[PDB]
DNA sequence: ATCAATATCCACCTGCAGATACTACCAAAAGTGTATTTGGAAACTGCTCCATCAAAAGGCATGTTCAGCTGATTCAGCTGAACATGCCTTTTGATGGAGCAGTTTCCAAATACACTTTTGGTAGTATCTGCAGGTGGATATTGAT
DNA sequence: ATCAATATCCACCTGCAGATACTACCAAAAGTGTATTTGGAAACTGCTCCATCAAAAGGCATGTTCAGCTGAATCAGCTGAACATGCCTTTTGATGGAGCAGTTTCCAAATACACTTTTGGTAGTATCTGCAGGTGGATATTGAT
């Protein structure tokens, strides 16, 4: 029963995002639109962070490299330190 | 071990004098901190540009007060601003 | 036999998603996830856990805001029901396309 | 000798303000007064915050401040809201707001 | 006695102003409005003209930039016609608002 | 110094032709009536924050003049960067 | 006396670049190679735009780049855009781009 | 009668290499200079902070590499990494 | 309307995860004092360029007309909400080990510092040239019929 | 479709604004060379805290039904586009004069050690309690008739 990482992020799921956001009523098409979004949303972060990491020489991505990348893609996140 | 520096005890200090039966998560603990932090480089961060922009060499109060005026909304502007000049006032005018 | 009308139950959901800051993505799925896409980066990477909670929060964070965006673009076109372009509207507006 | 802190009248460290300043590379110097106006501000801004954020608390029949109370009292103030537009803060969840024309046929 | 139908002088000033660099907006007028602005805010100050002009082509910038956002926002109502609703809408979402 | 006119309701100086151009470089077909004074609204709020800033940067240089690069500054800080003024 | 510029073997100025770095307080201390290698990022950077700004001035029927030119360029390319997304180029206008639910009949 | 320096003279070096035939308008070249000015303190600030992230107090080559990653998309990334990296080496061998 | 199903609100209860107080300690801030360097206000004035202005040059304001767009109305049929639960994925918490982070070490490379050479900026004065905007005059595009 | 109004597309075409050119200077870069300090790389290791996994928990995939939403069609009514017309306002080119900014002089203020006292963070340790959820029972809300 093998299946995609991406599709892990489940309807349901998405469902209560969208809830939180105050939606009532969700098109069928919306949650891949939705897993899209998310993909593309994570690589932007990711690919910043592991290069904080790769220039501070470590092999493990640190919650302050995950800080700096979003305080530089201008979604600064407070809680996990800086 | 390394030593880790933190704003918390002056945050915590500052909840006593501001609501003393009430106390503080560290989750919202380390967001005090944050925003402190936060705030500390982006005035740092326009204070140098406007001594850069002037061909200065020093920081001084003037260019922290001008960029609280750049950064803060009016209201929160105008006490920050009256809250600094009053520490520094009385900074000076003590032995 | 008892039956809620469609749309009541999404009504009490919004106020009870609103009311809480619980995360709303189960954390395993989002940690494989955020696995693969960074072993496209780096291979043989650990990850320290409040990383990957960072990450969540942030996601979370930003794909509630999409989704306020998003409901009023279906709103703005005089629909209740969102659809990918009004996803497609909201980001392209943010500059993000 | 007297700390500087207390000299200025403020719980915020007039002392480690400094010392962050020059080891920022702001510039090749910093004026005596600077760290003192900067700590007061860094201190008044934290009271309005802690401020609003406790009120919060106490609306909600509790005496610890979380995280969802700092937000509460940030995105219903106009004034933080917008120092704050472009920041998350962790585990804060969001206003309960509704679009009216979601609200059910009455 | 000849006439275009509506639409098609309005088609042929699209192509004619996405062709051209001029600013749109009247110097005069324009420099009038920055001395009024500025004045309310601090009085007995002057202007270099470059100033002025930096302003201008600033300005010029940000309402044809959003005029695009606002015309997206009309079509997406399926409508041709920009309203303040369309600017508004894309406004909040910029987060201009 | 003898006299100064006083300035009052130049945003009127935005006049609909030049509303209109502005949308036309924007690609815009159709304009409903009201578009005119939102888009001076819109515009008067855009000034007031970059002039406001721009003033700032003038006063903190205990200047009388508001300089090119004032305004560049001014536009730099609100991520509204604009190349050809020396800035 | 062969200029750092020429060492590198190139044509924007290593020595600029190395005193730029110094008054501009960014660290304590800059490194040897740094301005060598920033002053050559700088030089494709302006290469790459002179390039396709050349090839639009000739597009045009034109000898002289101007700043439209410089526009169509930064515009038309994918990476260049995303670089100067929040860049205004003054004179520069727009792209033309009419949308299809404009045009007449069907 | 104080001294402006711009990118200018360098700018038109370059635009002879690729253009041979093709001139530039005083406008075109001081947006050409801003870009230039840009473009560097973007990168040396995104430098700036790395350096203070990793408690160092040297701007390498190593670090204005890593702000080059951080700040150009995709294919810019990779040509000026190599432009830089080329460059560099070709530095060391020759002194 | 009444009615019954099921969600929500509330008062009170309590174990424990996570907040707090209390002690000992130290390295490292943070400060106090004495020796030195300088950054930038002040006091003056050359001189660029800003506010002001008169004449000249072209865009804006207005009112009438109706083409076609918006917004209202209705309707059919398509599409997503509501539904109930046990399969199966996630959560929890226990356990070796990878690598972050603390420590010591030592030199390749940093800054500082003083004469030595070069060059990029402007400023004065001169000749050159790409194209903005005028022209007429052959090729579309549009909208009436 | 074919006919005619009127915008559009070239091609050349003279004036000139702004671009390019040289000859001189020169202050300030940029380079060169040796004396001095040191940041951080290199290497060894201790112990967090991270990936793995077994056992326990509890959320989601599933198909059916149909309520009510979306989007297609039709259209009256009215708003905004086109355009004619009449003329105000802005653009353009010329000029004494405010204030910026160029140079020089000087001391209040900062950097730099050095030495003296401290406090803030950590870590072992035990001690404390606000509130998340549990319960149970009244009460509101929704939907059926
Ligand atoms: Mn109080
Ligand atoms: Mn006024
Ligand atoms: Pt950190
Ligand atoms: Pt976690
Ligand atoms: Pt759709
Ligand atoms: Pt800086
Ligand atoms: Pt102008
Ligand atoms: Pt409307
Ligand atoms: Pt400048
Ligand atoms: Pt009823
Ligand atoms: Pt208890
Ligand atoms: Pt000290
Ligand atoms: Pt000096
Ligand atoms: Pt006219
Ligand atoms: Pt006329
Ligand atoms: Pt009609
Ligand atoms: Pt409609
Ligand atoms: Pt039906
Ligand atoms: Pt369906
Ligand atoms: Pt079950
Ligand atoms: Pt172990
Ligand atoms: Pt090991
Ligand atoms: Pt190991
Ligand atoms: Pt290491
Ligand atoms: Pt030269
Ligand atoms: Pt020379
Ligand atoms: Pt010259
Ligand atoms: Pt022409
Ligand atoms: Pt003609
Ligand atoms: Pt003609
Ligand atoms: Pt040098
Ligand atoms: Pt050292
Ligand atoms: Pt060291
Ligand atoms: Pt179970
Ligand atoms: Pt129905
Ligand atoms: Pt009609
Ligand atoms: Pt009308
Ligand atoms: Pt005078
Ligand atoms: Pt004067
Ligand atoms: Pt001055
Ligand atoms: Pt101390
Ligand atoms: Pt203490
Ligand atoms: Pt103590
Ligand atoms: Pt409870
Ligand atoms: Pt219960
Ligand atoms: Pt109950």
């Amino acid at each position: 029963v093998l299946r995609d990482n991406i599709q892990g992020i489940t309807k349901p799921a998405i469902r209560r995002l969208a809830r939180r956001g105050g939606v009532k009523r969700i098109s069928g098409l919306i949650y891949e639109e939705t897993r899209g979004v998310l993909k593309v949303f994570l690589e932007n972060v990711i690919r910043d962070a592991v290069t904080y990491t790769e220039h501070a020489k470590r092999k493990t991505v640190t919650a302050m490299d995950v800080v700096y990348a979003l305080k530089r893609q201008g979604r600064t996140l407070y809680g996990f330190g800086g | 071990k390394t030593r880790k520096e933190s704003y918390a005890i002056y945050v915590y200090k500052v909840l006593k004098q501001v609501h003393p039966d009430t106390g503080i998560s560290s989750k919202a603990m380390s967001i005090m901190n944050s925003f402190v932090n936060d705030v500390f480089e982006r005035i740092a961060g326009e204070a140098s540009r406007l001594a850069h922009y002037n061909k200065r060499s020093t920081i001084t109060s003037r260019e922290i007060q001008t960029a609280v005026r750049l950064l803060l909304p009016g209201e929160l502007a105008k006490h920050a601003v009256s809250e600094g000049t009053k520490a520094v006032t009385k900074y000076t005018s003590a032995k | 036999p008892h039956r809620y009308r469609p749309g009541t139950v999404a009504l009490r959901e919004i106020r009870r998603y609103q009311k809480s800051t619980e995360l709303l993505i189960r954390k395993l799925p989002f940690q494989r996830l955020v696995r693969e896409i960074a072993q496209d980066f780096k291979t043989d990477l650990r990850f320290q856990s409040s990383a990957v909670m960072a990450l969540q929060e942030a996601s979370e964070a930003y794909l509630v805001a999409l989704f306020e965006d998003t409901n009023l673009c279906a709103i703005h076109a005089k629909r209740v029901t969102i659809m990918p372009k009004d996803i497609q509207l909201a980001r392209r507006i943010r500059g993000e396309r | 000798a007297k700390t500087r802190s207390s000299r200025a009248g403020l719980q915020f460290p007039v002392g480690r303000v400094h010392r962050l300043l020059r080891k920022g590379n702001y510039a090749e110097r910093v004026g005596a007064g600077a760290p003192v106006y900067l700590a007061a501000v860094l201190e008044y801004l934290t009271a309005e915050i802690l401020e609003l954020a406790g009120n919060a608390a106490r609306d909600n029949k509790k005496t610890r401040i979380i995280p969802r109370h700092l937000q509460l009292a940030v995105r219903n103030d106009e004034e933080l809201n917008k120092l704050l537009g472009r920041v998350t803060i962790a585990q804060g969840g969001v206003l309960p707001n509704i679009q009216s024309v979601l609200l059910p046929k009455k």
